[PDB]
């Protein structure tokens, strides 16, 4: 019975069962064409290879810390006086994916085109796919390189690279991007710009003495001298804009 | 290039497998496919035909007595040093001399027909079958030989020969092909002889099987009897109508007829004065 093809993970311990027949039967384990065990003798010099004998009829090959070098065909030749028995087993060792490179957390200004890279390795070859943290988005196409042309304000956030395999796939690392945009006043003041701007309240000729995204002026005990048309100046390192309002 | 050497032995011979090693070899063994034959001095195989010859720390050699076709396979010598394992592999190839096992029976066909001749031989390695024409030099490298619109000159013995390149002889065999054709009258002679002198009529029609020639004097046919003083001599390709001395009744028209299983023919000749 047992198995013809056995799949295990890298670093795990694999157990290749080979129950033999009753009598004075002698068993031998073979890596490819070479002898690993011949009855009680251990021909192999590897410390990871051993025999697990559950009972007198049992004869198994146990490889601890199995590696990619260990994958291949293993043959257990049970020797019966009548006819010899053979139970070959193909061992396949899997390497879980490992994202070994990803773009650093960058902050690039708006309007430019940027390319994000995510490289991974494993056995078998992993497939790299992208996604956006923001809920209003569509999963990008499976590609190690993700290129966005003319990035907008809403496209910033974390981009979650996922390198997947058919088995033991989880390999997720994120990179946050911040797009810088020249601030624009939407209502008067009230605006939105990144990096956060220092709103300047300029009434007429000069400004005289504040939420991060809004600026609130104070108007109590109004005087006739105070009346006039004032302007809201919001300036940042990227841009500056002004908007007037009468009072 | 690949560590799979070919070691061919004749069937029934003894095959010795020598594995040469250095001094620092811990273990060593000879293996039939993936089954151990001898592990050092320990015999693993139950086959008495496998014997141990040399176990010197410099070479490990075994013997196989009465090598058979089943013994063909990849034989490996796996041995171990203190640091790394080793394998030297050998592929046992059994040779069987070539011999024809089936060949066509002597075939007969009518002229213009189609003939196929087969020559089946067994042997390892795969034997090369060759057809040959004994009368006219012709060779065809093929197990079967097909002759289209076979003619009179193509009939004869067709020899088949097969060899596997071994020292042993090719064991060739021959088959006879005989084509059949109806008679066609080729030559006809008439005699205008005077009274008192001998004369003869003849016809020439070749056929296979040989055509039965018939002679006709006017309406009647001749029976080769001493009555009327006539005698006909029939041959494989001819039939002479012989007239010794003369007779008044002998003068007149004559017709000969040559017929076999495939057709008939007739020609008219006269006897004049
Ligand atoms: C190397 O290993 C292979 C298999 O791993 C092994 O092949 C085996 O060979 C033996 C003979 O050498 C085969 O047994 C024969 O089977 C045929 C049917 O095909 C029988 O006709 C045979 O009967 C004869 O021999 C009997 C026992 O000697 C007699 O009792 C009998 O009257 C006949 O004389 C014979 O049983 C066997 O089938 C194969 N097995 C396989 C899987 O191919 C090969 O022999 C090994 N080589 C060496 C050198 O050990
Ligand atoms: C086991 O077999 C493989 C071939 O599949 C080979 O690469 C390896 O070296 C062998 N031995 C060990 C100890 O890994
Ligand atoms: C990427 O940006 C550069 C710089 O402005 C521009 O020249 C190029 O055309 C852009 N590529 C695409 C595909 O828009
Ligand atoms: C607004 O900014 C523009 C551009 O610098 C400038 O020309 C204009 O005078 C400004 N107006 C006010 C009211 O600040
Ligand atoms: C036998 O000879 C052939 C020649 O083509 C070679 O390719 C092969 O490796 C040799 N050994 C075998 C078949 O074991
Ligand atoms: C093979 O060896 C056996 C015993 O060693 C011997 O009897 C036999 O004659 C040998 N074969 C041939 C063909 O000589
Ligand atoms: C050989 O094969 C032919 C093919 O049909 C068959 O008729 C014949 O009986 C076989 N044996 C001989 C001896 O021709
Ligand atoms: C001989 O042949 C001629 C021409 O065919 C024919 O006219 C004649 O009758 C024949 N002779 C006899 C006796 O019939």
């Amino acid at each position: 019975a047992a198995v013809d093809n056995m799949m295990v993970r890298k670093g795990d311990t694999a157990v290749l069962r080979c129950y033999l027949e009753d009598g004075a039967s002698k068993g031998a384990w073979l890596n490819r064409s070479s002898i690993i065990f011949a009855g009680g003798d251990k021909w192999s010099v590897d410390p990871r290879v051993s025999i697990s004998t559950l009972n007198k009829r049992d004869y198994s090959l146990q490889i601890q810390n199995v590696d990619v070098t260990d994958d291949g065909p293993y043959t257990c030749s049970v020797q019966t006086q009548h006819t010899p028995r053979t139970m070959q087993v193909h061992l396949t060792v899997q390497v879980p994916p490992k994202i070994y490179d990803i773009s650093n957390d960058m902050t690039v200004n708006e309007g430019t085109n940027v390319t994000l890279t995510c490289l991974a390795t494993g056995k078998p070859e992993p497939s790299i796919s992208w996604r956006h943290i923001s809920p209003s988005a569509k999963p990008f196409e499976n590609g190690q390189y993700l290129d966005i042309y003319g990035i907008t304000r809403d496209q910033a956030g974390e981009y979650e690279c996922s390198a997947e395999n058919d088995v033991s796939f989880p390999d997720v690392r994120k990179v946050k991007v911040v797009v810088n945009f020249a601030p624009t006043i939407q209502e008067i003041c009230e605006g939105a710009g990144v990096p956060p701007p220092a709103f300047e309240w300029y009434k007429g000729e000069k400004k005289l003495f504040n939420f991060s995204t809004r600026s609130i002026l104070t108007v109590t005990n109004v005087t006739q001298e105070h009346f006039g048309n004032y302007t809201c100046v919001a300036a940042n390192k990227l841009g500056t804009t002004n908007a007037s309002l009468p009072l | 290039n690949s560590p799979a050497d070919n070691y061919t032995v004749c069937e029934g011979d003894n095959a010795t497998l020598s594995c040469f090693i250095d001094e620092h070899v811990t273990r060593v063994a000879w293996l039939n496919r993936s089954n151990i034959l001898y592990a050092g001095n320990d015999r693993w195989t139950s086959d008495p035909r496998v014997r141990l010859l040399i176990n010197t720390p410099e070479e490990f050699s075994i013997l196989i007595t009465e090598v058979g076709l089943g013994d063909e396979g990849l034989y490996t010598c796996s041995f171990q040093t203190r640091h790394q394992p080793y394998t030297t592999q050998v592929y046992l190839i059994v040779h069987v001399p070539a011999r024809i096992v089936n060949i066509s029976s002597p075939v007969t066909v009518n002229e213009g027909g189609n003939v196929n001749l087969l020559c089946l031989a067994v042997g390892r390695p795969e034997p090369t079958v060759t057809w040959r024409q004994l009368r006219d030099g012709f060779t065809s490298e093929g197990e079967i030989l097909e002759i289209s619109d076979i003619q009179r000159g193509q009939a004869g013995e067709y020899e088949c020969v097969t060899h596997n390149g071994v020292n042993s002889a090719p064991d060739s065999r021959r088959v006879l092909v005989t084509v059949n054709y109806p008679p066609t009258i080729t030559d006809v002679t008439s005699a205008r002889t005077a009274l008192g002198r001998a004369a003869l009529l003849r016809c020439e029609a070749m056929a296979v099987p040989p055509a039965d020639f018939q002679w006709y004097k006017d309406d009647r046919l001749l029976s080769s009897g001493t009555a009327e003083g006539l005698k006909v001599q029939t041959e494989r390709t001819r039939s002479m109508l012989l007239f010794a001395n003369v007779s008044a009744r002998h003068y007149g028209n004559y017709t000969c007829r040559a017929a076999n299983r495939l057709g008939a023919s007739s020609a008219s000749m006269r006897l004049l004065r």
